[PDB]
């Protein structure tokens, strides 16, 4: 029940792309996506977050190699900062 | 890559200071190595400056210092901190070796036999630092300790007007004790030196007894910064103690002409050296009364062989715990002792008091500590 | 005793550690560490003190039976 | 107040060296005036500047 | 019995089930100590050094886990012990062999 | 610029890399951004941009640091901290 409730939730209306690359056609495939994708029915979240920064350490010397990230906060998508 | 960790002085630093895998568990009982470290050089640069204006002459000496205290610009207070920077080093020197003794740190062995010799050093050292002012307390106190070093039979009248310069106090020895006390401190800073390199070839400890290389922290930014800490509480309580009350623990009684026909009433050395002034008036012997000085400065050293439990520290065991406290309480007796004057009650319990300190150190510590090992089904 | 990566051989440990920015200097001094060190002392001084109460029973019983003895005048 | 102050003091190295060191030149200034007065102010009366007023 | 009360009382008052600790986390290391702690099992040897950085990351926040935590009397699994004793009676006998 | 123009352009061919391109372009682009758009916006940035983005995204800053496995000899939080901002050692 949870899981049909996800499915009901997220994977329907407003977020969604269709795409289709290579030797082909434009608005044969736009008949045939309006044909399949008739009667979708669908119609609050992406908030942002919190960047803490902070540490952890795994001591497992069992291992064969050490493993070290560092990481700041990035800027996202929006901005030639980006670039 | 880095100059820290490549050139041939830093080195020595960083595998001294910045990098030193040190316990993230000691509280401020173990800033006072840093804390006798920086009392040290501030002794060395106090002392430094008090000798460019100095002269050692025994008409001069009480001139001279009078000459600081009121010509020079601030010659007063750095009088006044060489003394008390004294007397806070020998403070906090006690609170080194009640940490040392008390967390079960003396398992180590030649750091603890190059802390006993830096202890007879600055003993040494601050005795002959405390003549140089020429009082009269000090007159008598250098003819006390000096025929003291006279009481072995044989070789005593001769070695001690040996380092004398004739058969009394002369202007030779006042020369002799400034050249000495001019000197030691710099053998001070290099047993220094040996002690710290012995104690980074085994590594430090904690207050449980646990050994921790599973939580090395770097001195670097921790400990440097409580040092820190520390230190402006030692040089703050320094400063208080220097200017509000420079004669809280200084004596009165030093500042007269040494007259040698003069004999006050009262005579005691210096407030520190109280305990190693009452065990001598204790027992009424002579070579007997130096023996047992010699005694107890020993049996301080012979300390790690009357370690027989399974633990290290104190902090688990309660009962041995209550007992160091005995002991240390006794030991502020015996200072209050070395407070009460030259009569008969008080060497009655004096004689109590250092007979039940040999009677913990000698004997209680490893059968008591045994009674807790024995006591805990092992 | 040496310099790291050597000393003991451990697995199976996870340390999660915090960036200091994030947190307060003294968080709660006057009513969780007030507390703390009210237990901690009165755990220790009703061990430590009753040597120094036979200090201080030395000082005044000694004190005033040498100043009977020796004011007899 | 505070982002302007990490702004134009707390960037480089050298900036933050010479606004310490202009602070401490200021803090010479105030903290001598404050002390010194201060120090005559609560030893009012039998101290020697009303002498040196009179004489 | 007045000896076992001593005991339970001891244990009470040494202060190391406050601090969540067992019989063989206390014990002064000599060479003989460290070799029987080489000796040891995997789990448990992984367990000692659990509780050993435990012990030191509370003694250094000075803070005791509540009562709900607390290592009781004659629940330990004391395990060190038989190691210690191993290696005691070889070096007893390796010196003893020398002696002869 | 050399390296990144040249990643870019061997990235965008092949069947996969292209479509997965547009995929996330029109993630949350709005659109698709062409290779002559990024060629531009690479145009765009000289020297003294690199430094003030550098000055103002990694310079004294709170990490974030995951270690895994003999990782005992990397030093504590705060090394990484005071020596993160260039005191010119
Ligand atoms: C090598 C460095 C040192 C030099 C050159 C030095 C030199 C002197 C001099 C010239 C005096 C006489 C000053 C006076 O009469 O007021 C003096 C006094 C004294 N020194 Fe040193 N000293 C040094 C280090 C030390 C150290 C390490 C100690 C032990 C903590 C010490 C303990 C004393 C004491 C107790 C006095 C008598 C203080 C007083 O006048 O009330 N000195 N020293
Ligand atoms: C001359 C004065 C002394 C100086 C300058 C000095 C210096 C130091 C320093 C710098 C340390 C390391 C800091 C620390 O405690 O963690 C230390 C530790 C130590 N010192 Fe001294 N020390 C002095 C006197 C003594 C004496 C008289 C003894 C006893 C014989 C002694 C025994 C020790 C021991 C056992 C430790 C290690 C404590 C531990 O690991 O728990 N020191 N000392």
């Amino acid at each position: 029940a949870d899981l049909t409730e996800y499915l009901s939730r997220h994977y329907k209306a407003p977020r969604m792309v269709l795409a289709a690359a290579g030797g082909l056609e434009h608005r044969q495939l736009l008949d045939l996506a309006q044909k399949h994708f008739s009667g979708l029915s669908g119609t609050p979240t992406l908030t942002p977050c919190r960047f803490t920064g902070s540490e952890i350490r795994h001591r497992e010397d069992g291992l064969p190699l050490a493993h070290v990230a560092i990481a700041v906060e990035g800027p996202g998508w929006a901005n030639p900062d980006n670039v | 890559i880095n100059i820290r960790k490549t050139h041939p002085l830093m080195k020595i630093v960083n595998n001294a200071f910045i990098d030193l895998p040190a316990p993230s568990n000691i509280s401020s009982w173990w800033n006072f190595g840093s804390l006798l470290g920086i009392c040290l050089i501030l002794q060395i640069l106090t002392g430094l400056f008090l000798a460019m204006h100095y002269t050692p002459d025994t008409t001069t000496a009480f001139s001279s210092v009078t000459h600081i205290c009121r010509d020079v610009n601030y010659g007063w207070i750095i009088r006044y901190m060489h003394a008390n920077g004294a007397s806070m080093f020998f403070i906090c020197l006690f609170m080194h070796v009640g940490r040392g003794l008390y967390y079960g740190s003396y398992t180590f062995l030649e750091t603890w036999n190059i802390g006993v010799i830096l202890l007879f050093a600055t003993m040494a050292t601050a005795f002959m630092g405390y003549v140089l002012p020429w009082g009269q307390m000090s007159f008598w106190g250098a003819t006390v300790i000096t025929n003291l070093l006279s009481a072995i039979p044989y070789i005593g009248t001769n070695l001690v007007e040996w380092i004398w310069g004739g058969f009394s106090v002369d202007k030779a020895t006042l020369t002799r004790f400034f050249a000495f006390h001019f000197i030691f401190p710099f053998i001070i800073a290099a047993l220094a030196m040996v002690h710290l390199l012995f104690l980074h070839e085994t590594g430090s400890n904690n207050p449980t007894g646990i050994p921790s290389d599973t939580d090395k922290i770097p001195f670097h930014p921790y400990y440097t910064i409580k040092d820190i800490l520390g230190a402006i509480l030692l040089i703050l309580i320094l400063m208080l103690l220097v200017l509000f009350t420079p004669d809280l623990l200084g004596d009165p009684d030093n500042y007269t002409p040494a007259n040698p026909l003069n004999t006050p009433p009262h005579i005691k050395p210096e407030w520190y050296f109280l305990f190693a002034y009452a065990i001598l008036r204790s027992i009424p012997n002579k070579l007997g009364g130096v023996l047992a000085l010699v005694l107890s400065i020993l049996v301080l050293v012979i300390m790690p062989l009357l370690h027989t439990s399974k633990q290290r520290s104190m902090m688990f065991r309660p009962i041995s715990q209550c007992m160091f406290w005995i002991l240390v309480a006794d030991l502020l007796t015996l200072t209050w002792i070395g407070g009460q004057p030259v009569e008969h009650p008080y060497i009655i319990i004096g004689q109590l008091a250092s007979i039940m300190y040999f009677l913990i150190i000698l004997v209680m510590m490893p059968v008591a500590s045994i009674i807790e090992n024995n006591l805990l089904k092992w | 005793g040496r310099q790291f990566g050597h000393l003991t051989r451990v697995r199976h440990v996870i340390t999660y550690s915090l960036s200091p920015f994030e947190q307060r200097a003294f968080p709660h001094y006057f009513s969780k560490g007030i507390p703390n060190v009210l237990r901690r002392t009165r755990a220790c001084i009703l061990r430590v003190a009753p040597p120094f109460v036979v200090f201080y029973l030395v000082y005044t019983w000694g004190t005033q039976e040498f100043e009977k003895s020796k004011r007899k005048n | 107040l505070t982002a302007r102050l990490y702004s134009l003091l707390f960037r480089r190295t050298s900036t933050f060296a010479l606004t310490i060191v202009v602070g401490a030149l200021f803090f010479e200034r105030a903290f001598d005036q404050g002390a010194d007065a201060i120090y005559e102010h609560i030893n009012e009366g039998k101290l020697w500047k009303h002498i040196k007023h009179k004489y | 019995k007045w000896l076992e009360g001593i005991r339970k009382w001891y244990y009470n008052a040494a202060g190391f089930n406050k601090l969540g600790l067992m019989r063989d986390d206390t014990i002064h290391e000599n060479d003989d100590v460290k070799e029987a702690i080489r000796r040891l099992p995997e789990n448990l040897y992984n367990d000692r050094v659990f509780r050993i950085k435990r012990a030191l990351d509370l003694s250094m926040r000075q803070q005791i886990l509540p009562k709900e935590q607390w290592t009781k009397y004659e629940e330990d699994k004391f395990y060190l012990e038989p190691y210690l004793k191993e290696v005691i009676r070889e070096r007893k006998e390796r010196e003893e062999w020398t002696k002869k | 610029k050399n390296l990144l123009r040249n990643a870019l352009v061997s990235h965008l061919d092949g069947t996969t890399p292209v479509c997965e391109d547009i995929g996330r372009s029109l993630l949350t682009y709005g659109r698709r951004i062409p290779l002559a758009e990024w060629e531009s916006r690479i145009a765009e940035v000289d020297a003294r941009v690199v430094r003030e983005v550098c000055s103002k995204y990694f310079y004294d800053q709170c990490p974030a640091v995951a270690g895994f496995g003999p990782i005992e000899q990397l030093p504590d939080y705060n090394r990484i901290r005071s020596g993160m901002f260039w005191l010119r050692f």
